[PDB]
């Protein structure tokens, strides 16, 4: 049709008046000329470009991309070949074959889109989605363009192969059996070196567990990648895909339940204020700012003010160390808490999961298990806090398997077959009750809980709470609870701002204190809630740097060092 | 060239990749099991003659004090010699060690150093990884129904 | 549960308990069964009628039958000096029935 | 001749007023402004401004409602040129909603109205309404809007249309299981469960356990085995004589008594276990803190009794009285393990999320017998909606959390033969410690023996095997010793529904004496909310505004009689 070539010059004049994108391309013509590694035939264009130039192609690509996207694709081709000379001859006619890609990116306004979102309105047009990828399928090559020759003629002709799961319109059914024979009846020769491929995978993004509704069923959607973006994201990634939200098949219009198979046909990938700023920095000048966050975890429960210091020191965590040599270092804090029960152990744990960026809450499955391996509760902890409730439920095999959790932050599957290794940079907080029914003082913790040694020593701060039979603690208890017959969203902004654009690091000043104190604590020889070993220097490396987070400062001082072996002390004696 | 691979072998197969989403092979033509690039850096070392407690000292830089437990770990990735007794006797040339102590002496450091340095070093937790994780087994091939 | 091509639904057919309806069933050797045999023979004396949730089917028949249960005791001899409710392993609600 | 229908139903929109307002315009109006494609009409309305359009929908509304839909899609496109897709239309009536059991074959392809409770509901699925299809053999391209392609082209062979995606337009269905109010359920009878589908905009509007009221088009689909279902058209979900009946009553003083009196007058005795399931059908009060925590309302009650001590009575009287209530036992639930279910319905071949007994009791209450031999995996579950209100439940790649804002009535067998006071009821109750935990009251149903107690239960037997209980019925309603079963769960619902008390500082600070006292003798802290909860529910019964401190000395003693009980 004749509006087609029409809408190829509108590409081409967008293209000529937007010169980043050319030069662009002339950049990577550039890059690959000095290696003639060779760059994939994709660039990158802004709606918000498009849209400023033209609304129509702008709104027709996203209403129709079957009638405005390849005339985009044509005119990019076309320009991409015309724009050099391509002068190598062999390597033109295979290099140059593959058509130029488009990915799509900037603000999608009613098109952006989720799982459960997207409806039935928004088929067969071009959309956003934002979801957790649940698993991918193994890579494997279309077939695009074949290439013929006959012998006895000594000349080539090609054929082209199409269908609806990579076309953006539904062209005639092109897939048949190979041809043998040519025109003049002579025997074909089958080139396969010559003939086009793209790789194409397809992967199930789902709606967040974090979003979703309560009493619901999940809203998924199938997401086909092709050509270079076919492998980007691994089981887990949060997901930004834009591609063509296309039906597939028949709803049994042909020859009950069979509805038309709704999918994405993916052609980008991309793996997931002022004022704000001008809050969080502005109030953190006052002499004590540190025991305002401390108040506004669970301001409705009493006491228990260290553990909550405890919770944000986690909350905002340490910095983990990478060296030249390969090496990885802790920087989570983990946190255990013990004791008689009806003492909020269980509203605080519920707290960090209302809170928290990313958390977890589950219960004692931990690690993978057995094929694509399930990604177990402690495994798709990574960059998150876990929460565990009825801690001392864990089995033998969970026991013993969380000790690499704990201190490596790491997860190793070593099960028959597949090994791998998965991040585990977690920081990991959690409760437990006596098993007898009453917590006894006069024993330690591991003549009570009957977790080893071993296992409990690994958390960094272990309190152990105990309602006293005091009557000065029951009336205050009691008072509390009756008296209920800076807001939580800054404070949520505050980690979400500390944890990412501040990076504190030591200093040999509060070296001077800190292995002081970790001296004296291996010379004291009075009892305490566990023997003192390297891991509390450790600890204190890391109370340190959480509370140089909450000052928002790349440096630290003497008081964080004060504060950290203030609070370790805390839950030692 | 039949008769040529064995399962478990590292190999280097030269062969041409050969195929509407199309099935992918490799038709195998040279194999290969597994030099002065690499000589000159091999020569400065031996030059300096610091052999035992520079390599000793070289496995974990970053742990203090365990000077005798890596020279047994120097040992280790090197090994002993793998003595083919004869008249169908055999003797192992390897090494094992044991690293007993406290927590909190950095014995589990090493472990990972181990498994980095080592080109086929393989690192475990807990109870051999499950017996399931441990040993090895034979699985049904559900289409073909061979075990592997 | 049985198939049935005629009407293409699940079909149901009864056991033993369903049989002796308005009759007599006979347990020789009661102790001996598990707990889960054990519990059905309970609910089948106290209500007379079997409820059942399998293979989509979810009804009520009626098992109105009599038990005569013949048992033995722990360690095969009945210990005098202890009552009954100690002398075999059948809990006390179905020695109620 | 469809043409005057088509107008008549224009009109009919379009002129429609109440209110002095053009309501069915005026919310299509609002509707194309939320840019939502829906339309709602009532039949009371309909058949006032014509019976004829009316009896026309009632008795073919086969090929009539397709012409409503397409009429009023005129009318949105009329309204769109004045402001210079197929929009849906959605029928609500408030006539009498037939039971499900009185259906028959003359209401075949005719309206119906119906209600029930739904107890399952399906995943979405695409259906097509417009299609555009193209010839392989000739191009010829043409529209569409059980419909099927032609078999020859209408410019070929056998079959040569091919449908184009890229110029079709589909639309979203819903399928979901109805089945009647227990409330007309015949004893020895399963209710009926009824098969429904909805599409477009009526889809996701419900979850399981919610009761409604259908107007839908009963049908019947494919020796000659068939299957009957609904298309849903729309769904919905105090006199004041008797609104100031019970004002009145509120200031009755010995409303308390006489309401204690009517639980269970068959049985003897147990006088302050009849108060607790008062106030477990009174309950407590929810609020919400700012920082997140949820405070329960619900009040959970175990029954700790001896064999032969009417347990299984307390629970089975309590089902009928109120409003909103299940029974349970030996794990025998709502079709399910107590708690929410994925399912595969063969009917429609799609699967279905399905709730189990703790699900249809959301703001209720259930009753649980047998408890001590329950699945201890379940326990779970209940453990946490026991506290947290919430059922977890997680199926392949996706979990799902489910509201259960249930109060329990719960009864148990102790380990041994009858609960020795020697020793604690963790030691005593024959299921896990931490359930033991969770109840805000237990009691311990005595069997003391007594002579006139024992011969006037002894004589109640004989009563019933000579056929004068009957008998007994009309004496103890002339005797005025029970409220009407009806009349009660009316008052139930109207409670929980115009009363929500708050403590008031006397009462706070009394409890806090309360508390203080009984722990210089000796109770937690968690119990201190299982206490209010009961001051709450007294105040809730006198419908006060707030709650008063003569409230507390009932409310403590109650508890006293339940924790120390043990
Ligand atoms: N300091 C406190 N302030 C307010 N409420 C508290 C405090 N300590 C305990 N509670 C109350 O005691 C109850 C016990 O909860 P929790 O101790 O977490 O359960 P568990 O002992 O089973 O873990 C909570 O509902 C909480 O409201
Ligand atoms: N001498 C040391 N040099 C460096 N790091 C140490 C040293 N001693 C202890 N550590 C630190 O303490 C931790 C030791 O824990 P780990 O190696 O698991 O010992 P264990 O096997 O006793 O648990 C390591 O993370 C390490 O960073
Ligand atoms: N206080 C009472 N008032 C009326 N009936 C009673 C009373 N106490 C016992 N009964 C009679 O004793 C029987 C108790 O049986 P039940 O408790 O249901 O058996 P189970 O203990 O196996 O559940 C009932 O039939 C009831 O009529
Ligand atoms: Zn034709």
């Amino acid at each position: 049709d004749a509006v087609f070539g029409d809408r190829v010059r509108r590409f081409q004049e967008f293209l000529d008046t937007f010169t980043s994108y050319r030069d662009s391309v002339r950049s990577i013509q550039v890059y690959n000329s000095n290696n003639a590694n060779i760059l994939p035939h994709r660039i990158i264009i802004s709606l918000d470009d498009l849209r400023e130039f033209d609304r129509s192609f702008w709104s027709g690509i996203l209403v129709e991309p079957a009638y405005f996207i390849p005339p985009a694709e044509k005119a990019l081709t076309d320009l991409a070949d015309s724009m050099d000379d391509v002068p190598h001859p062999n390597a033109s006619a295979v290099s140059s074959r593959h058509p130029w890609k488009l990915s799509f990116k900037g603000s999608f306004g009613a098109h952006a889109l989720s799982p459960r979102t997207l409806t039935a309105q928004h088929l067969n047009k071009l959309v956003s989605v934002e979801g957790i990828v649940t698993k991918t399928s193994l890579v494997r090559p279309k077939l695009i363009r074949s290439v013929h020759y006959a012998a006895k003629t000594g000349r080539f002709h090609y054929r082209d192969y199409t269908d609806a799961t990579t076309t953006l319109t539904t062209r005639i059914p092109t897939p048949a059996i190979y041809p043998t024979e040519d025109t003049e009846g002579n025997k074909l020769t089958t080139e396969y070196g010559y003939s086009t491929f793209i790789d194409h995978q397809r992967i199930t993004v789902q709606e967040m567990p974090e979003m979703a509704p309560a009493g619901q069923l999940p809203r998924s959607i199938d997401v086909i990648l092709d050509d270079d973006l076919v492998d980007k994201t691994k089981p887990g990634d949060r997901v930004n895909v834009v591609g063509v939200f296309k039906s597939l098949g028949a709803g049994g219009m042909n020859q009950t339940l069979i509805g038309f198979k709704t999918l994405i046909l993916g052609n980008t990938v991309y793996p997931l204020t002022d004022f704000d700023i001008r809050n969080i920095n502005k109030l953190s000048k006052k002499k004590d700012i540190f025991d305002i966050l401390s108040q506004s975890l669970a301001p409705s429960i009493y006491g228990h003010d260290h553990i909550k210091k405890a919770i944000l020191l986690m909350l905002m965590g340490g910095v983990e160390k990478n060296l030249e040599n390969g090496s990885h270092l802790r920087g989570d804090i983990n946190i255990l808490m013990v004791g008689d029960p009806s003492t909020a152990k269980s509203q605080l744990l519920r707290f960090v999961l209302n809170t928290a960026s990313l958390a977890i809450a589950t219960t004692g499955g931990l690690t993978a298990a057995v094929t694509r391996l399930e990604a177990g509760a402690m495994v798709l902890a990574d960059r998150g806090v876990v929460c565990i409730d009825e801690f001392d439920k864990m089995t033998d095999v969970d026991r013993v398997a969380i000790h690499e959790v704990m201190e490596q932050q790491t997860v190793t599957i070593a099960k028959a077959g597949i090994h791998t290794t998965l991040n585990a940079r977690c920081s990991v907080i959690a409760a437990a009750n006596p098993v007898f029914g009453q917590y006894d003082v006069n024993r330690d913790p591991h003549q009570n809980i009957a977790l080893p040694d071993s296992l409990l020593s690994r958390f960094d701060l272990l309190f152990v709470v105990t309602d006293d039979i005091n009557e000065i603690r029951d009336r205050s208890i009691s008072e509390h609870v009756l008296r209920t017959h800076v807001t939580i969203p800054f404070l949520r902004k505050y980690v979400q701002y500390a944890k990412e654009r501040v990076i504190p690091q030591l200093t040999q000043e509060a070296i001077n204190v800190i292995v002081k104190n970790y001296t004296d604590l291996r010379n004291d020889d009075n009892t305490k809630k566990s023997p003192i070993t390297a891991r509390t220097l450790e600890t204190l490396i890391r109370l340190a740097t959480a509370h140089a987070k909450v000052r928002l400062s790349k440096t630290v001082n003497k008081v964080d060092a004060k504060v950290a072996a203030n609070l370790l002390r805390f839950a030692l004696l | 060239l039949v008769r040529s691979l064995s399962p478990g072998d590292i190999v280097d197969v030269t062969g041409i990749f050969l195929p509407l989403l199309t099935e992918t092979y490799l038709e195998a033509q040279f194999v290969r099991q597994h030099t002065s690039d690499v000589e000159e850096r091999v020569m400065e070392l031996i030059t300096s003659g610091d052999v035992y407690n520079r390599l000793a000292k070289s496995i974990a830089p970053e742990i203090y004090g365990n000077l005798d437990v890596k020279k047994a770990l120097l040992l280790l990735l090197v090994g002993g010699v793998d003595k083919r007794v004869g008249d169908g006797m055999k003797i192992r040339g390897d090494i094992n060690v044991c690293l007993m102590g406290d927590p909190g002496v950095a014995k589990s450091q090493l472990l990972k150093a181990i498994c980095k340095i080592s080109p086929r070093g393989v690192y475990t937790t807990g109870k051999g990884s499950s017996g399931v994780g441990l040993t090895a087994a034979v699985m049904k091939d559900p289409v073909t129904d061979e075990m592997i | 549960v049985r198939k049935d091509p005629i009407t293409k639904e699940w079909t149901l057919e009864g056991g033993a308990l369903v049989l002796a309806d308005k009759g007599v069933c006979l347990i020789d050797e009661f102790d001996k069964m598990n707990d889960q045999d054990r519990t059905s023979i309970h609910e089948a004396m106290e209500q007379q009628s079997i409820s059942i949730s399998k293979a989509g089917i979810v009804t009520t028949l009626q098992a109105r039958c009599s038990i005569i249960a013949a048992a033995n005791p722990n360690g095969g001899r009945y210990n005098s000096t202890l009552p009954l409710a100690q002398n075999v392993s059948l809990t006390e609600p179905i020695l109620s029935a | 001749d469809n043409t005057e229908i088509i107008k008549s139903f224009k009109n009919f929109i379009l002129e429609f007023r109440l209110d002095s307002q053009f309501i069915y315009r005026d919310q299509l109006r609002n509707n194309i402004l939320v840019k939502n494609y829906s339309l709602t009409v009532n039949m009371e309305h309909l058949i006032g401004y014509n019976e004829d359009i009316y009896k026309k929908l009632s008795d073919e509304p086969s090929d009539i409602i397709p012409l409503f839909e397409t009429a009023i899609t005129q009318v949105a496109k009329r309204i769109s040129i004045l402001s210079r897709p197929t929009f849906q239309l959605i029928l609500n009536s408030n006539a009498n909603q037939i039971p499900l059991r009185d259906l028959d074959s003359e209401h075949v392809s005719k309206i119906v109205r119906l209600s029930g409770i739904i107890i399952s509901t399906s995943v979405l699925s695409s259906r097509a309404t417009y299609l555009s299809i193209m010839c392989r053999n000739c191009r010829h391209t043409t529209s569409i809007t059980t419909v099927s392609l032609p078999r020859s082209c209408l410019s070929c062979g056998p079959d040569p249309y091919i449908i184009i995606h890229e110029s079709s337009k589909f639309i979203d269905q819903q399928f979901l299981k109805l089945q009647e109010i227990p409330e007309l359920v015949p004893v020895g009878e399963m209710p009926r469960n009824l098969t429904m589908t909805c599409d477009r905009y009526l889809t996701n509007k419900v979850i399981p356990g919610t009761r409604v009221t259908i107007v839908g088009i009963y049908s019947i689909y494919n020796v000659a085995i068939r299957t009957p279902y609904i298309k849903i058209l729309g769904i919905q979900s105090f006199t004041e004589e008797e609104e100031e009946e019970f004002l009145q009553l509120s200031r009755n003083p010995k409303l308390y008594e006489i309401l204690t009196n009517s639980i269970a007058p068959s049985i003897f005795g147990n006088e302050d276990i009849k108060k607790a399931i008062v106030c477990l059908l009174m309950g407590g009060s929810k609020k919400i803190l700012p920082d997140g925590m949820r405070l329960r309302g619900d009040i959970n009650v175990l029954l700790l009794g001896d064999p032969g001590t009417a347990k299984s009575q307390l629970l089975k009287f309590v089902e009928k009285v109120s409003p909103i209530a299940v029974y349970t036992s030996g794990k025998g639930s709502s079709a399910a393990g107590l708690t929410a279910s994925v399912q595969r319905d063969p009917m429609t071949r799609e699967f279905y999320l399905e709730g189990g007994a703790m699900v249809l009791a959301d703001g209720g209450v259930v009753c649980i017998d047998e408890f001590d031999k329950m699945r201890d995996e379940d326990r779970v579950a209940i453990h946490e909606a026991m506290e947290q209100q919430t059922i977890s439940i997680a199926k392949a790649g996706i979990t799902t959390v489910l509201n259960s804002r249930t109060s329990v009535l719960a009864a148990a067998n102790p380990i041994y033969g009858r609960y020795d006071d020697l020793k604690s009821p963790g030691d005593n109750i024959d299921f896990q410690t931490t359930i033991l935990s969770r109840f805000d009251m237990i009691f311990i149903v005595k069997d003391d023996h007594n002579e006139e107690r024992d011969i006037s239960i002894a004589n109640h037997v004989i009563n019933i095997h000579t056929g004068n209980a009957n008998a007994m019925q009309n004496q103890q309603e002339e005797n005025g010793s029970e409220i009407s079963i009806e009349k009660m769960k009316r008052y139930i619902t109207y409670c929980r529904l115009k009363c929500a008390p708050r403590l008031s500082p006397q009462a706070a600070e009394k409890l806090s004496s309360n508390f203080v006292t009984i722990r210089k003798q000796l109770i937690t802290i968690r119990q201190l909310e299982a206490i209010i909860r009961i001051t709450e529910s007294l105040a809730k019964l006198e419908l006060s505004p707030i709650a008063q401190e003569r409230h507390v000395d009932e409310a403590i003693r109650l508890f006293q009689a339940s924790t120390m009980d043990a």
